[PDB]
């Protein structure tokens, strides 16, 4: 993926539907309700994300990436893990607990 | 609980909003069309409680 910045910062974006995912693998859940969030969050409980990663970089360098989660409870985006990136390939995921407030 | 996300019914007694003027060339939302009769439902039960009541035998 070709990270373009005129600023010296790039991002890239991964929306994830609950909605659809539950009722594909679990129709049985009232998604209806206005507590859905409280029931996906308590049918899930602790999610990890894994992510694996390199950057097309000399083997020598490396450059300051961070994996963030939208909060909806205090409106901003939350960083979950920071790491240096670099030619080799490593895993940037982290486990960010109960999704309710994400 | 029809606001959910698959219907997205958008009626609420208190906005007084009573019809939904379709206009050409646009997409046909189908939170439009649950809203369509959720509007006549909600004032024929207004029509009925001012004459009826929760178990009234015809």
């Amino acid at each position: 993926l070709s990270m373009q910045t005129t600023s010296g910062v790039s991002y890239l974006y991964n929306n994830f539907n609950f909605r659809d995912y539950m009722s594909k693998y679990r129709p049985q859940v009232d998604l209806q309700s206005d507590e859905a969030r409280r029931i996906v969050s308590d049918y899930i409980k602790e999610l990890s994300i894994d992510y694996y990663l390199s950057a097309v970089i000399p083997p020598d360098e490396s450059i300051e990436i961070k994996l963030q989660v939208y909060d909806f409870s205090i409106n901003r985006w939350l960083t979950v893990s920071i790491n240096n990136l670099s030619f080799y390939e490593k895993n940037i995921g982290s486990n960010i607990g109960y999704i309710k407030d994400y | 609980n029809f606001k959910g996300s698959p219907y997205l019914d958008r009626f609420d007694p208190s906005k007084d909003r009573t019809k939904v003027l379709f206009n050409p060339d646009r997409p046909l939302q189908q939170a439009e069309l649950n809203e369509m009769q959720s509007i006549d439902q909600y004032y024929l039960k207004n029509l009925g409680d001012a004459i009826f009541k929760d178990g009234d035998k015809q």
